[PDB]
């Protein structure tokens, strides 16, 4: 309850409260983790050894009243290394009144973008979990990135009145740009409304060119992939006027019978 | 739920059963083929090792798991919110990630989710579900139960939940003579509310003074202030 509290760079190796022995019950320390503007937190513990998950240690990223939560740690094992990305790092130790278990030890260090590997510059794409994919998974129908960001979002609504309406704004590599409607079908209709997250393809109709990006023209194919090519020739343009039903949401499709009881 | 009865198989799709070591302990919804959404302060200090969260889709009774309509599944990933705070009891919230895809059948659908600036007005009975205990102090309920309460202010579940904090992360349900509400063992059960013939997410269990208590409403987390957070793990 009342053990260490907010450390700097000069201080890193600390115990829990008795960690050479045992911690007590019904503890509640925290090690308020410093660091200079611009230097994030690297939390790795040396050893830890706790009991079940009834006793927990929350590490967390504050800098503020607003908190938020890193990672949990409990039970004996090795556990990662926690990286934060602000120059405050708060860990909260909660225990029960019965069991106690030994505890933990842990140093930090400061430094610039720990965790986060050296974005690869001269167009390299860099997804979330760190892979590099310049043009080999740039939204063309693979999982080269295994935390599933390479197949993010190069394609959604615009000027639309509800959530399920809009335009056909893609994006091909960088530039978002939308489409034309010249060989416009049912098939690359519910292609595209599958690829938003949506349901069977609905009636969809243009009004007037009004965009003069570099409009693209979508074509189907036999194999399931979809062949576009931003080609700026193309006169009296349709700007498609996406208007696709959601999903099969939660319709109760059993057979319940009507019983006002 | 102690005051409701039980329901009709299929008629909760989405609802699906977590059980941890042999034992249901808390409840999730089915949002698509893959994840769930449940309560963080059930999985909090669990999400480590998440072999051991076995999940159960389509369960109508807890006695017949060799059923044909059920689908058994297996945690492979479990995502706590990061705003999320035991100790205020705010943003209790979590997704739970699916090993093997899970085949749509007629008792097994996905949950719908709110869209972005949709409010559900107060008053507006929304049901609930989960195999929680009929009774605040006795033992859980073998088959599905099932009841409906109705929607309240934040303002008068803050004046009527003075141990608490209310934020604008969280909705409050419930009759003003008590008697209908969830209760223990029944952990990130849903707040269903139908609209235009589609049941949305409109609430997560989140925590409760006490069960079955008059003007002591049970406090579930706003799934529409999460809704992109949710979509975000959806793709
Ligand atoms: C490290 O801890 C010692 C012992 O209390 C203290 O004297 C010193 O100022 C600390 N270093 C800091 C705060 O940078
Ligand atoms: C914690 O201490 C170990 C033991 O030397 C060290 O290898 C590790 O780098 C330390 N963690 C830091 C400095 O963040
Ligand atoms: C969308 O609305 C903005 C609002 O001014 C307008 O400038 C733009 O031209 C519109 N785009 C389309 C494709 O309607
Ligand atoms: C559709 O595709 C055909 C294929 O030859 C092409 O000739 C035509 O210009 C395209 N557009 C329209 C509006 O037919
Ligand atoms: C399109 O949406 C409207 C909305 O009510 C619906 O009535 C109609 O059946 C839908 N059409 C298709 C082909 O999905
Ligand atoms: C499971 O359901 C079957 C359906 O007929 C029934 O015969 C059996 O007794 C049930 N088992 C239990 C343990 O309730
Ligand atoms: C689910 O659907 C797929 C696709 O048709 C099929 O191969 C599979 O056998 C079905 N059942 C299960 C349990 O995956
Ligand atoms: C909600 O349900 C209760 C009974 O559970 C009923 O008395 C009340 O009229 C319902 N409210 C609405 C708005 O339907
Ligand atoms: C609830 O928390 C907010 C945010 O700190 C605070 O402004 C408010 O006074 C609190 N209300 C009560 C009743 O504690």
């Amino acid at each position: 309850c009342g053990g260490p509290f907010e450390l700097w760079e000069p201080n890193t190796t600390f115990s829990s409260t008795n960690f050479p022995n045992s911690y007590p019950n019904l503890a509640f320390c925290v090690w308020i983790l410093n660091a200079q503007k611009g230097k994030n937190i690297q939390l790795h513990f040396q050893e830890f050894d706790l009991e079940n998950i009834n006793d927990v240690v929350e590490i967390r990223d504050g800098e503020e009243a607003d908190s938020l939560l890193l990672a949990v740690y409990t039970g004996p094992g090795p556990v990662k290394d926690v990286f934060s990305t602000t120059n405050r790092m708060t860990v909260l130790l909660i225990t029960n009144d019965v069991l106690a278990r030994g505890g933990f030890k842990a140093n930090f260090t400061t430094g610039y973008h720990l965790g986060i590997p050296e974005p690869c510059k001269a167009d390299h794409f860099q997804c979330k979990n760190g892979e590099c994919v310049p043009l080999v998974n740039l939204c063309d129908g693979h999982l080269h990135c295994e935390d599933g960001s390479d197949e993010a979002d190069c394609v959604r609504f615009f000027n639309g009145t509800t959530n399920n309406n809009g335009l056909v704004r893609f994006r091909i590599q960088s530039i978002w740009h939308t489409a034309c409607a010249e060989n416009w079908t049912t098939q690359i209709s519910n292609d595209v409304c599958q690829l938003l997250g949506l349901g069977s393809g609905n009636s969809s109709k243009p009004i007037f060119p009004t965009d003069g990006g570099p409009f693209v023209k979508l074509n189907t194919a036999p194999d399931g992939h979809l062949i576009l090519t931003p080609s700026q020739q193309c006169l009296q343009d349709s700007l498609i006027r996406l208007q696709c039903n959601h999903k099969s949401c939660g319709k109760k499709l059993a057979a319940q019978d009507i019983t006002p009881k | 739920i102690v005051g409701g009865s039980n329901a009709k198989e299929g008629a909760w799709p989405w609802v699906v059963g977590l059980y941890y070591g042999g034992r249901l302990l808390c409840g999730a919804s089915l949002v698509s083929s893959d994840w769930l959404v449940s309560a963080a302060h059930c999985v909090y200090g669990r999400n480590l090792e998440p072999s051991k969260w076995t999940a159960i889709l389509g369960l109508h009774m807890k006695s017949n798991l060799t059923s044909p309509q059920t689908v058994p599944r297996l945690i492979d990933e479990i995502v706590i919110n990061p705003h999320y705070n035991r100790r205020r009891k705010d943003n209790d919230i979590a997704m739970m990630h699916l090993e093997f895809k899970v085949n749509y059948t007629d008792y097994i659908q996905p949950i719908c989710l709110p869209e972005e600036n949709q409010v559900f007005p107060p008053g507006r009975n929304c049901s609930i579900a989960g195999w929680g205990t009929v009774v605040y102090q006795g033992t859980t309920a073998n088959i599905l139960q099932e009841a409906d309460v109705p929607l309240l202010s934040n303002e008068r579940c803050q004046q009527q939940m003075p141990e608490y904090n209310i934020t604008e992360n969280m909705i409050c349900a419930g009759y003003e003579e008590g008697g209908i509400d969830s209760c223990q063992g029944d952990s990130g059960g849903p707040l269903m509310c139908q609209e235009n013939n589609r049941w949305f997410l409109a609430g997560v269990t989140s925590f409760g003074y006490k069960c079955a208590l008059p003007n002591r409403p049970g406090v579930y987390a706003r799934v529409s202030r999460f809704t992109e957070w949710i979509q975000s793990f959806l793709h």
